[PDB]
């Protein structure tokens, strides 16, 4: 009940907007670079 | 018979004595600390706390939540006036040595 | 001068994908209805949660 | 522990005060009087009249912190506050000067007065034998006698320098009659208000009003007031000899006390150490010394501004905290 | 610059956290660190083509014996004078100029060369200040030229930025009352009472060797050198110290504030000099309902003074994207923005 | 005094005209600032 | 990951409104000795 | 003219164009009104999810009410404190509008 | 958030909420808004609000706890060294929630050398304050200087 | 810019020690701390303000409008 639960609402439901939160997400904050 | 001084807080209180909530405005630490001492060696007293909800503003929650026997109230009632108690002692000794010096 | 670029670095970084969202298919779609990716992540599933 | 408070090096130990039968199997020492009070006792110092000291027993933190705080704030007391201006010249910012002002003491009995109203305005608020107000107004006058240059700017400019003796007073009707034996003083009539030259005046009138610690220190009757909690140290065996001797010097002057060489070293008092605690520091003097201070006794002194006496600030201090409780009870609380 | 105050160096009122400072009533009321706040606004006066000086008329005095509350902020002269509390809405100076003092003169008059729109400059702000200095006097092309300094105390209210000398910046966090943060023996009762957390992470024991160093200095009756490589050293202040009774490590028992008990471990305090920086709150806090528009681009204006509006930027936009709230953007950047109605024709969009 | 106001230097009681001038007479220097009312004048000391 | 936010953080809000007290009244603070090397170290360091 | 090269003869491709040009700060960049600026401080005992904000800009810091129904006895009352003391309001607007 | 007033004059909110924003106090000036129409605001509250965002996404993780003090008074409370009696215990779980609750006492830490609780414990309670408190947790793992 | 009448922890009275102290210290040269204690200043909060505050006010006074 917990896991399925979990995993369940464990989800990108429709809407929540991806690309903006991957923006956000990514930039903060032998020689080789 | 100001009807502003405390008042029983029916949001934390469940029934009968047990736990009382009251909130006493217009008083400080001097009280609360004064007093705790007092009440939880009352033998039903059992969790007597205080504290400011936040210096920010002057409002002073004390805390009562005993057992069964006697009830919430009675307990402040007694050991209050028992703290009066204490300052007639004070008092007494205090003005005594004094007066003989 | 780090935080500069880096600040700009998220100003352009949003900019090409300032605008990908998440659809009723469970399809990550753009705006005009171009689909960048089916599932999201192959799972769907919020990183957050 | 047994009314001692651990003393270590690195921490302290045993502290909240312990003595109610909430914690012991064997459950004890449960309010009542009686045995508080035939056990309850109390000591004296000294006294002053500006100042006291005295020794304290066999009661709690709470109700002697509570004393210390409602004596630092809330007992009342009769100091200026509102503050009125006829002109002025003089260099300090009036707004400067006016704080001065009112946070100097003033000696005069308080309850000689009632409290003041916040409702009614204007004259209903300072009236009579609710109110004092007082008054300044000097120009300096140079001093046509100038013996020297740079001497001091009296010798050049007469009354430069103005003094709490320079403050005056404007008694009126019932005012007046009331206070003949008691005339206003200003606690140390000497104090450095403001410095002034010719053709330089400063005239003014404000309110000494009775007001409440709490809110300002320039209410305080009580320059300071504190507990410094009694220490007992405690020896073991004789240790004595070159570095007994030494072990005193590890301690302020009075401390302990060489009696002789096979006599060691006996405490004269306690109380006369600050519980520096550097017996802890050289550590070879550590495993036959310990450390402690009592809850049960109170060292205790009360620096009073010199209003009144501090034997009677004390003495109200409680009486403030018995009209309190006495007052609360009589309540009925809502429901 | 600053002030000389006891600290003592604790978590104590969890006000504090991390760098706030936090102070002492019954200090502060006694004094400690206060500011007088000084400002001059000057008003030039100059004569104009026509012929006519722009004037300091005023004192109206309406109402049978007084000026009007708004005009009450004078005496005969018609100008600001020494002494007086000011209350926002009031004119700190009278400045009447001609109407048509900007128009083309002829070789004409006759009686009235009056036409004043007069604009007295109004002193603005949240809390009154005075005027206790003024200054009528001449520039170099003989004008009248009026000269007028302004001034407030500021009692160091909550958020203040209280420098401590030796690189720890901070607010001044909730102030206490009195009896609240610790006393001690001879009931010594820090003033400034500050953090410990920002001494391990900023890394700065040098101060922390500043505070024995004064109570030393104090207890043997002496300021205290310190210099770089030099000043007085430290092993030498703990036979200081000890002598007078104070533990060589700096260090005493402190007593709750609160339950007047002992503290459970020994506090580290004595005398630090600090300092009171620019950057008052009071100046700073700024706050619009809805404040005036920018004629070009018809929205609020620029930063603090003039008036208000705050920045959304882009980079501070888009942050509103990632939880996706759509009216939240409407009502910022829209029904709260710029409100607007445009009209159109279906036929040719124009 | 009662008049109106002072030099800055010479630092005497002067009075003035309307619309006359500002520079002083014991002196002939320009400016010169604004003696203090005669009117009351209240704070609160706190 | 539980009970869901509003008592999850109002965990959170009873935490700090006991810390701030609580640390507070016992008290917390550095003393030179904490940061002052005892003898000893000294030596060792001053070999390495 | 001048001459002496006065430089920034500019003025349009360039109000649209950077930074404070408008097209991006000036437009999605909107300074936006009914806000409020202060410097900050701690307040533990104030629970998360929440702000301290101070009396003295909520009396300058308004928001827009639809009254109805259960509002009055609220609302008829916030009017008579006014502008002045914090638990009241300033402006009205009425159904005619 | 829910918006608070009280005196003086400065923003203030609850120092765990820091960290998202990484304020130093100090100088920092924040940027206060209002909203206008109402979905706006269920919209921010009910959304964009702390409890809600109260993981930070990009890790999957509660940005948002408490810090320095907070951290470190726990730490004093928390540790095995500690003990407390009934009035201490008292008094602290009246400090860490002002009032207003019900509670309940484990049977005491020790027994009939005196009784106690330990930090453990009164940090349980932290918790679980009460029977009827929906907080029922297991939980382990490393912390640091293990 | 005078001796503040109280200090800013006891708030014991400064006032009439200054001059007396500032005398004390000219007329019968002697160490500073010794004189406070023979003066009667103990609690060191009380006797920085002796130790230190700077009178600006006598260097004032040689600016002043009136002369
Ligand atoms: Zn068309
Ligand atoms: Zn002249
Ligand atoms: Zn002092």
């Amino acid at each position: 009940e917990i896991a399925l639960f979990k995993y369940r609402k464990a989800r990108l439901e429709p809407g929540t907007a991806i690309g903006a939160i991957g923006a956000q997400s990514i930039g903060e904050p032998m020689n080789v670079t | 018979p100001d009807r502003e001084k405390i008042k029983l807080l029916t949001q934390a209180t469940s029934e009968d004595g047990t736990s009382a909530s009251f909130q006493i405005v217009e008083e400080d630490h001097t009280l609360g600390n004064a007093l705790r001492y007092v009440i939880m060696k009352n033998p039903d007293v059992e969790f007597c706390g205080y504290s400011i909800p936040h210096p920010s503003e002057n409002l002073l929650n004390i805390r009562i939540q005993t057992y069964g026997e006697t009830t919430a109230v009675d307990a402040l009632q007694k050991g209050l006036k028992d703290l009066m108690d204490l300052c007639d002692v004070v008092e007494s000794k205090f003005t005594e040595k004094i007066k003989s010096m | 001068v780090k935080t500069a670029e880096t600040g700009y670095m998220s100003r352009r970084l949003m900019k090409s994908l300032e605008d990908l969202s998440c659809q009723y298919d469970n399809t990550v779609r753009t705006s005009a209805n171009g689909i960048v990716q089916f599932t999201y992540g192959g799972d769907g599933l919020d990183p957050l949660e | 522990m047994s009314n001692i408070v651990g003393i270590e090096y690195n921490r302290v130990t045993n502290t909240t005060s312990t003595d109610f039968p909430g914690f012991s199997k064997d459950a004890e020492n449960e309010w009542n009087v009686e045995k508080f009070k035939k056990d309850f006792e109390v000591n004296i110092s000294s006294l002053d009249a500006r100042e006291a000291n005295f020794d304290l027993i066999n009661i709690d933190t709470s109700i002697a912190n509570a004393f210390r705080r409602i004596m630092i704030s809330e007992v009342p007391s009769v100091a200026a506050e509102y503050v009125y201006f006829f002109n002025n010249t003089s260099v300090i910012q009036d707004e400067v000067l006016a704080h001065r002002i009112g946070l100097v003491p003033l000696k005069v009995d308080p309850d000689m007065l009632t409290w003041v109203d916040s409702n009614l305005p204007d004259d209903e608020k300072f009236t009579d034998e609710n109110t004092i107000v007082l008054s300044l107004n000097v120009k300096c006058t140079r001093n046509p006698d100038a013996p020297k240059g740079s001497t001091d700017p009296k010798e050049l400019y007469n009354n430069a320098h103005v003094y709490a003796r320079d403050l005056k007073f404007e008694p009126q009707g019932r005012q007046s009659t009331t206070f003949a034996d008691c005339p206003v003083v200003p606690a140390d009539p000497d104090i450095l208000l403001a410095k002034l030259r010719p053709g330089q005046e400063i005239s003014l009138k404000a309110h000494c009003i009775l007001g409440i610690g709490g809110d300002h220190a320039k209410f305080s009757p009580v320059s300071t007031a504190s507990y410094r909690l009694l220490p007992q140290i405690n020896i073991l065996q004789p240790i004595k000899g070159e570095s007994a001797r030494r072990f005193q010097k590890c301690f302020p002057p009075g401390v302990i006390g060489i009696d002789e060489g096979s006599d060691e070293a006996y405490v004269k008092d306690a109380r006369k150490d600050t519980v520096s605690r550097e017996v802890l520091r050289y550590e070879e003097f550590a495993d036959k010394v310990k450390l402690g201070r009592v809850r049960n006794h109170f060292i205790f002194n009360v620096e009073s501004a010199g209003a009144m006496t501090p034997e009677e600030i004390f003495f109200k201090s409680v009486r403030i905290l018995k009209n309190k409780a006495e007052y609360l009870k009589n309540c009925p609380i809502t429901q | 610059a600053g002030q000389n105050a006891t600290v003592a160096v604790m978590s104590y009122s969890g006000y504090d956290i991390e760098d706030a400072l936090v102070l002492n009533k019954s200090s502060i009321d006694r004094g400690f660190g206060r500011c007088e706040t000084r400002r001059k606004t000057t008003t030039v006066l100059k004569r104009y083509a026509n012929h006519t000086q722009d004037i300091i008329g005023g004192m109206r005095v309406d109402e049978n014996g007084d000026p009007i509350w708004q005009h009450q902020s004078l005496g005969p002269d018609g100008l600001g004078e020494v002494g007086m509390k000011v209350q926002s809405g009031q004119i700190y100076i009278n400045k009447s100029v001609p109407t048509n003092s900007a128009d083309a003169p002829n070789p004409n008059n006759v009686n009235v060369q009056t036409q004043y729109r007069e604009a007295p400059v109004i002193y603005r702000g949240p809390e009154p200040s005075h005027i206790d200095q003024v200054m009528m006097s001449v520039s170099d092309n003989d004008q009248a030229l009026i000269k007028v300094l302004l001034r407030q105390n500021r009692r160091p209210e909550l958020g203040d930025k209280f420098s401590s000398r030796h690189g720890q910046k901070g607010v001044c966090g909730i102030i206490v009352k009195q009896e609240d943060m610790p006393f001690n023996d001879q009931g010594i009762v820090p003033d400034i009472i500050m953090n410990p957390h920002g001494f391990p992470s900023r890394m700065t024991v040098g101060k922390m060797i500043e505070l024995i160093s004064g109570k030393a200095g104090v207890l043997n009756g002496t300021l205290e050198y310190g210099t770089c490589f030099g000043g007085s050293k430290l092993e030498d202040m703990s036979k200081i110290l000890v002598d007078q009774g104070f533990n060589y490590s700096g260090k005493d028992m402190l007593y709750s504030g609160i339950t007047g008990e002992c503290l459970q471990a020994y506090i580290f305090f004595g005398p630090i000099y600090y300092q009171k920086l620019k950057h008052m709150v009071l100046d700073k806090m700024h706050a619009r309902a809805r404040g005036p528009r920018a004629v070009l681009t018809r929205q609020p204006t620029e930063g603090r003074s003039r008036d208000g509006g705050l920045r959304l930027g882009e980079m501070e936009r888009d942050c509103v994207i990632a939880y996706g709230a759509s009216q939240l953007l409407l009502e910022r950047l829209m029904i709260s923005s710029d409100a607007f109605e445009v009209d159109v024709c279906d036929k040719c969009g124009l | 005094a009662t008049l109106k106001y002072i030099c800055a230097e010479c630092s005497s009681k002067l009075s003035l005209s309307r619309t006359d001038a500002v520079r002083c007479k014991d002196c002939g220097h320009r400016i010169l600032l604004k003696a203090r009312t005669k009117r009351l004048v209240q704070f609160e000391a706190r | 990951r539980d009970y869901g936010p509003q008592e999850a953080a109002n965990a959170m809000n009873r935490m700090a409104k006991l810390c701030a007290r609580f640390l507070g009244n016992r008290g917390f603070s550095i003393g030179i000795n904490d940061v002052t090397p005892a003898d000893d170290l000294k030596q060792k360091k001053e070999e390495l | 003219n001048g001459g002496g090269k006065v430089k920034p003869i500019r003025g349009f491709c360039q109000r649209l164009k950077g930074k404070q040009g408008r097209f991006r700060g000036n437009l999605s960049g909107k300074r936006v009104d009914f806000s409020g600026r202060t410097v900050i401080s701690p307040d533990p005992n104030l629970s998360i999810d929440e702000v301290a904000v101070p009396d003295r800009v909520a009396k300058v810091l308004t928001y827009p009410e639809k009254v109805t129904r259960y509002n009055r006895h609220k609302l008829q009352e916030l009017i008579v404190n006014g502008p002045n003391v914090h638990p009241g309001a300033n402006y009205l607007l009425k159904r005619n509008e | 958030h829910y918006a608070k007033i009280r005196p003086w004059r400065t923003f203030r909110l609850n120092e765990c909420v820091c960290t998202p924003y990484n304020a130093d106090f100090d100088g920092d000036e924040m940027n206060l808004h209002v909203p206008q129409t109402e979905e706006a605001r269920a919209e921010a509250i009910n959304l964009m609000g702390v409890k809600n965002n109260l993981l930070t996404p990009k890790s999957g993780e509660p940005i948002i706890a408490a810090t320095q003090d907070f951290i470190t008074g726990s730490y004093l409370i928390s540790h095995k060294d500690s003990f407390y009696d009934r009035a201490t215990l008292t008094q602290l779980l009246s400090m860490m929630s002002d009032g207003i609750e019900h509670f309940d006492i484990p049977p005491p830490a020790i027994m009939k050398p005196y009784y106690l609780w330990t930090g453990k414990q009164v940090f349980s309670l932290l918790i679980k304050p009460n029977h009827n408190s929906p907080v029922v947790i297991n939980l382990d793992a490393k912390n640091k200087v293990f | 810019m005078i001796v503040p009448v109280r200090c800013f922890s006891c708030g014991k009275v400064v006032g009439d020690k200054w001059e007396s102290y500032l005398n004390l210290l000219q007329e019968d040269e002697l160490d500073e701390g010794t004189a406070l204690s023979r003066l009667g200043l103990k609690r060191y909060c009380c006797r920085r303000m002796i130790l230190t505050h700077v009178d600006l006010i006598e260097k004032f006074l040689r600016y002043n409008p009136l002369e």
